[PDB]
């Protein structure tokens, strides 16, 4: 009863960071060694756990958040970070326990002329709470004049396309990111490593 | 801030060895770990080696033993040694540092230019039309964009006046030419696109002394949503031009 990590990492499509996807993983055997012992992930950070011993751990549930962002912002997916991604798109809590895994997907997710279907939130009145998701598209009031729902000089559409193109520099190429959160609740564990 | 410079790329025959040097600046090199990755044209980026601040090293399985990674804190440098190279190793190698100090595991936070190794067998904006114009006169500024490859993009005109922070002036979308003007410039400045080339014209009318400023033309990528194209001209812009001075005085 293997956990469906293939469905998440080798997913048919990846979601926009502003609308990041969450899959709940429960009641299965998780083999992380296949994950860590590979060259496929540029980043494999973990907080509160050791990567070598993940197969020794037992959890009540796992949440898999996934999305695409630019490479230069992947460092922002960490406790205590600031920036457009952490502030307006996906915010990790200070006490996060879990792993953030990321890899360049230019070969899968770029198109000549730009993929405009991937978006991120560029403007927001306040920072997101941890694990909060905001999918609203209200016009952002950047100046003193009310916008009344009309796009204009100081009244911005709140989302922005990355426009990933294959000729971008590596720092500006698309990276797919999956954050696995390990839920620790006062209950019996249902997702454990191989016995 | 953080800068990485890579050297040592070149041409090598099969079975040869190579040394690559990566030097870092702008941050505490000693405390941060280091990593080396490779990208093959047409294939995704893959990591080849990693070294921690404590001396621990991680080598990829398919390249274990053949590759070596070392660090010298005195010169704040990392050395990558390749032995028994094969045609499968032809790629562009990149040098990376930890994005954050916390956490456990290998991290690639910053990316350098990289160096290409093989085994033997940009958008530019130019602003013109600035100068001195008498009060109440008219002018025509022109922004020429070269090397533009994006199908849909937004072009904005901004100005910075003496004693005032840079502020927006006008914005245009390429797909439909929708015109956005600032409150202080509405009804006086007219922005338009060139039908033949990728040049944006900006006609100044009823110029006033306060209009004296350095004007810049900038370009960014547009947004697609719900079958419609939206264009935004904010402070954060993908590219910026040199700009030209416009002086409205007697
Ligand atoms: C997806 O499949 C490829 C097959 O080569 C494999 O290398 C990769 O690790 C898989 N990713 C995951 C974790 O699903």
């Amino acid at each position: 009863n293997l956990c469906p990590f293939g469905e998440v990492f080798n997913a048919t499509r990846f979601a926009s960071v502003y609308a990041w996807n969450r899959k709940r993983i429960s009641n299965c055997v998780a083999d992380y060694s296949v994950l860590y012992n590979s060259a496929s992930f540029s980043t494999f950070k973990c907080y509160g756990v050791s990567p070598t011993k993940l197969n020794d751990l037992c959890f009540t549930n796992v949440y898999a958040d996934s999305f695409v962002i630019r490479g230069d912002e992947v460092r922002q997916i960490a406790p205590g970070q600031t920036g457009k991604i952490a502030d307006y798109n996906y915010k990790l809590p200070d006490d996060f326990t879990g792993c953030v895994i990321a890899w360049n997907s230019n070969n899968l997710d770029s198109k000549v002329g730009g993929n405009y279907n991937y978006l991120y939130r560029l403007f927001r009145k306040s920072n997101l709470k941890p694990f909060e998701r905001d999918i609203s598209t209200e016009i952002y009031q950047a100046g003193s004049t009310p916008c009344n729902g009309v796009e204009g000089f100081n009244c911005y559409f709140p989302l922005q396309s990355y426009g990933f193109q294959p000729t971008n520099g590596v720092g500006y190429q698309p990276y797919r990111v999956v954050v696995l959160s390990f839920e620790l609740l006062h209950a019996p564990a249902t997702v454990c490593g191989p016995k | 801030q953080v800068q990485l410079v890579e050297t040592g790329g070149g041409l090598v025959q099969p079975g040869g060895s190579l040394r690559l040097s990566c030097a870092a600046s702008g941050f505490t090199f000693s405390s941060y770990a280091m990593g080396w990755a490779r990208q093959v044209p047409g294939k995704g980026l893959e990591w080849v080696s990693y070294i921690y601040s404590d001396g621990s090293t991680e080598y990829q399985d398919s390249v274990k033993g053949r590759f070596t990674i070392s660090r010298d804190n005195a010169k704040s440098t990392v050395y990558l040694q390749m032995n028994s190279l094969k045609p499968e190793d032809t790629a562009v190698y990149y040098c990376a540092t930890e994005g954050s100090l916390g956490g456990w595991g290998r991290d690639f936070g910053s990316w350098g230019q990289g160096t290409q190794v093989t085994v033997s067998s940009q958008v530019q904006l130019v602003e013109t039309g600035g100068g001195f114009v008498q009060p109440g006169g008219s002018l025509r500024l022109s922004c020429a964009a070269s090397g533009v490859t994006l199908d849909y993009y937004a072009i904005g005109w901004f100005r910075q006046a003496p004693g005032k922070e840079r502020e927006g002036v006008s914005c245009i979308g390429s797909s439909d030419g929708r015109t956005y003007y600032s409150d202080s410039v509405k009804g006086r400045f007219t922005i338009s696109r060139d039908n033949a080339k990728n040049t944006v014209y900006l006609q100044m009318n009823s110029l006033k002394p306060e209009d004296t400023a350095v004007y810049y033309c900038a370009l960014t990528v547009g947004t697609y949503y719900s079958g419609n194209y939206h264009y935004t001209c904010s402070d954060d812009m993908d590219y910026w031009g040199k700009g030209t001075q416009v002086t409205v005085s007697s």
